[PDB]
């Protein structure tokens, strides 16, 4: 089985830096595509960033380009998404998603904002950005 | 927390003779100016019922553990409401569900629940000399209840709570039965003005409640309220009271329903030949003559079986113990 | 209560108005397994156990017999064979607050799946991987409980839903709670078929002057035949007499003489059937 | 496999009567729970009416109470939802949904407007109500 655990999140100040760690169990991080998705309340989840290729090439959505950086650590099987310049509009719950494995599919490059493309989904952690926080 | 109670001598149990007592309505059926013969769990007429005292004088604090085989008759002669309730169960150690009835001066509590009963469960009313007020202070019966199924509390009410001076004035008669998963309580109250005995006369016991409990009850105890005004284990006054315990047996009774539907009189069918004759004739009055009442038989004992001796002994020893195999 | 710490109530020794909940249509989900609400009202049960918890609309699917889900596995487990009613109504209006109500918690991950009808209150850091948690936060070590966002504008699938499940237990011999009984109107002075407290009979009911006892319901005369019953509603005593029956005899002067005949109804006053009494 | 076909729909006048037929293939109509669900554009689908029991007892949502009647024909293996007094608010796409089978589940009574409860989903047909129509 595949299990994804989300760590981090919570209230942060505007412009704050926050890192979300996705723990992976039962599968190799490098082989499978990794996508961090953001779900706003009452809205379908959308993928802010993706590990497009096994070697580690990454793509960032225009909204989160530069602000969001996704890094995969193979040794402990965890993917970290670092959020900078966070904003109230950015506030939403972030889900770690496992795409199809690169080796099995033969897909060198794989990026998909659509949630249904990624078969396995992590529970996700809510990230809140507020002026008070 | 309940602790062992000291200052209790040992005295052999006293017995008394119940005279035509322990009759309850066997059914919900109305009957007018008729004679009905019913075979049910009744208390035999002119029977030996155990007597337990409660007198300051020892102090006679008697709440022993008594078996509950197939039904118990419970009479109480009181003047100050010393009796509080009863405990029913099989193990009384929270391993099997028990039953608890308590009239703790405020409500009537009927619970079927698992309790960690200790050796000496009781109630204590604490008396203050400065003001003329009595309220219950100590309630030491159980400690825990984890898996619990039946609970009932009646609406609140208040009584005197004081120990009056004189003889017993109230006689409370109860009958407890458990069959077909139903625990039935029959009750009756009577004003009496005697000093120390079981009152004569006849009084039918009306049903009180039919609790849907459906548990095994094989043993039981009673609850008493003491008076406090020294050490916790020594500074207690039992108060004047007496309670009588009898056991119910399956017997046939002939009951006389008057015009109003009340059981005016009753006779046994296994007390003496005249009562048996009355039962056969279905009448309280018998005409002169000879009546075929019943049959006499001798019951055999010591069953004996005989078979031929010197049966041919099969040769197990020559076949097992042989020189050559 | 929270889904992981689902709260169980015991209801018995009463009359259960299963129709009232059934008739109400406010509840979004009414899935009953092994029992029908109309049948529930007539049926008799020993003890019902109601479990109340708040979960997401998506997880309402998971909480069902024969359904596998992370919420079902680690928070509340429903046996497949079990017979009961699952009721879910949307709570997004009251539970949700603009900031979000995170007081509701659920077990994200647990070492083993919860056994049916089992509740776990353990709060120990879950241990993933070989390295021991040691009760301290670390890599591969996370607290099992996770809060629910429950925002007011949150999607309906994520919207908080209040779910109560009814568990009918017939294990104990008396059906103490069991169910209600609706009574038909009383009619007297007419031969009718009556069922009083399960006592069935046929006859004409009439007012009686005989006085029963407070605990005493019905009566029998000699030979154990019912004569009077107390109606439970107005605590009144009614006399029961069988309605008129008897033999019919034909009186004839002979076909050789005439064709006319007379009819005699024996022991039946015929005011209700040249009439002579 | 289970396949559901939706027939009917289209533009109707306010107050018009329209019937939607759900064809069933590969399963028995009576055994399985039948739910007609309405999905508004931009909104999650909700079940207007349901066949609560195998014998044919039916429940109707308050909004569609009286106006909508659902009937199951086993012989022709089709469930028909009849819509009367149709309104522009009623305009949405209607999906026929198959709930869990009553015999297998042991569920005498089963009604659920939440979409995830029903295992199988029909494609659905759009029903439009307009004053011009
Ligand atoms: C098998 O072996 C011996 C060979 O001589 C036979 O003799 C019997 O042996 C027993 C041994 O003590 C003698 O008493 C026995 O002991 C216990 C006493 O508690 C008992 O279980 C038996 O009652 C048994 O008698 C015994 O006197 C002696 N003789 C006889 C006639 O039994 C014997 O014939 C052989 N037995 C079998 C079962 O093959
Ligand atoms: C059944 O429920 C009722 C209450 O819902 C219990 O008593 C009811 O009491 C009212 C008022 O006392 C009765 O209505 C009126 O009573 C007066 C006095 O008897 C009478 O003069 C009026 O004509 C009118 O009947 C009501 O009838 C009565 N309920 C009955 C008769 O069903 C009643 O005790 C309950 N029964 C049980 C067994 O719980
Ligand atoms: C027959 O019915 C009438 C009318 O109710 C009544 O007056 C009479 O006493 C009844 N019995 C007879 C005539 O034996």
């Amino acid at each position: 089985q595949v299990q994804l655990v989300e760590s981090g999140g919570g209230l942060v100040q505007p412009g704050g830096s926050l890192r979300l760690s996705c723990a992976a169990s039962g599968f190799t991080l490098d082989d499978y595509a990794i996508g961090w998705f953001r779900q706003a309340p009452g809205k379908e989840r959308e993928g802010v960033s993706f590990i497009t290729s096994s070697d580690g090439s990454t793509y960032y959505v225009d909204s989160v380009k530069g602000r969001f950086t996704i890094s995969r650590d193979n040794a402990k099987n965890t993917v970290y998404l670092q959020m900078n310049s966070l904003t109230p509009e950015d506030t939403a719950i972030y889900y770690c998603a496992v795409g199809p494995s690169f080796s099995y599919t033969g897909s060198t490059y794989y990026r998909s904002e659509l949630p249904w493309d990624y078969d396995y989904w992590g529970q996700g952690t809510q990230v809140t950005v507020s002026s008070g926080g | 927390q309940c602790v062992n109670l000291t200052t209790r001598t040992q005295l052999p149990p006293a017995y008394t003779n119940s005279f035509t007592r322990g009759v309850y309505y066997p059914d919900k059926v109305f009957r007018s100016s008729v004679l009905h013969s019913t075979q049910d769990l009744f208390l035999p007429f002119f029977s030996n019922v155990t007597w337990f005292h409660a007198i300051h004088v020892t102090k006679r604090f008697d709440n022993p553990v008594l078996p509950f085989n197939d039904g118990v008759y419970f009479a109480s002669t009181e003047k100050s409401n010393i009796i509080r309730g009863w405990i029913f169960g099989t193990t009384l150690d929270s391993k099997t569900q028990s039953l608890l009835i308590v009239n703790n001066a405020t409500n009537v509590v009927i619970k079927v629940c698992e309790f960690q009963f200790c050796n000496d469960p009781f109630l204590g009313v604490y008396y203050h000399k400065n003001n003329k007020s009595w309220m219950e202070s100590e309630f030491r019966v159980y400690s825990s209840a984890n898996n619990c199924t039946f609970e009932y509390v009646s609406q609140p009410f208040l009584m005197d709570l004081e120990g009056k001076q004189g003889n017993f004035k109230n006689l409370r008669e109860f009958v407890f039965k458990n069959i077909d998963g139903y625990f039935k309580i029959y009750s009756k109250h009577t004003p009496i003005n005697l000093v120390r005995d079981l009152p004569q006369g006849f009084s039918a016991l009306e049903p009180l409640v039919d609790l849907p409990i459906g548990i095994n009850i094989t043993r039981f105890q009673t609850l008493l309220a003491l008076h406090r005004s020294g050490d916790s284990s020594s500074g207690w006054t039992a108060g004047a009271a007496a309670y009588y315990v009898g056991y119910l047996q399956p017997r046939t009774f002939l009951l006389k329903y008057n015009e109003n539907g009340t059981i005016t009189d009753a006779v046994d069918c296994a007390l003496d030949p005249l009562s048996e004759t009355k039962c056969t004739l279905k009448s309280f009055t018998v005409e002169k003559g000879i009546y075929q009442t019943s049959n006499f038989r001798v019951q055999p004992t010591e069953s004996i079986v005989r078979f031929p001796n010197i049966t041919n002994l099969c040769p197990f020893g020559e076949v097992f113990n042989a020189t050559r195999f | 209560a929270s889904v992981y710490a689902w709260n169980r109530k015991r209801i018995s020794n009463c009359v259960a108005d299963y129709s009232v909940l059934y008739n109400s249509a406010s509840f979004s989900t009414f899935k009953c397994y092994g029992v029908s609400p109309t049948k529930l009202n007539d049926l008799c049960f020993t003890n019902v156990y109601a479990d109340s918890f708040v979960i997401r609309g998506d997880e309402v699917r998971q909480i069902a017999p024969g359904q596998t889900g992370k919420i079902a596995d680690y928070n509340y487990k429903l046996p497949d064979d079990f017979t009961g009613c699952v009721i879910a109504w949307n709570s997004n209006n009251l539970d949700s607050k603009v900031g979000g109500n995170y007081n509701y918690l659920y077990r994200l991950f647990r070492k083993s799946n919860l056994k049916p009808f089992e509740r776990d209150i353990s709060t120990e850091i879950y241990q993933a991987g070989s390295t021991p948690c040691n009760g301290v936060e670390g890599f591969n070590c996370y607290f099992p409980l996770q809060s629910y966002g429950f925002q007011p504008t949150n999607g309906v699938g994520y919207q908080p839903y209040r779910v109560v499940v009814l568990s009918f237990e017939l294990l104990h011999a008396p059906a103490t709670v069991c169910g209600p009984k609706k009574s038909t109107n009383l009619v007297k002075n007419k031969c009718v078929n009556f069922n009083f407290n399960g006592l069935t009979g046929t006859g004409v009911l009439t007012e009686s002057n005989k006085k029963f006892l407070p605990f005493q319901q019905f009566g029998r005369d000699i030979a154990d035949t019912t004569d009077a019953v107390r109606d439970p509603q107005t605590l009144e005593i009614l006399d029961i007499t069988p309605c008129s029956f008897g033999g019919v005899s034909v009186i004839t002067p002979g076909t050789n003489t005439s064709n006319q005949v007379a009819v005699l109804y024996q022991d039946v006053n015929c005011t209700e059937v040249n009439v002579f009494q």
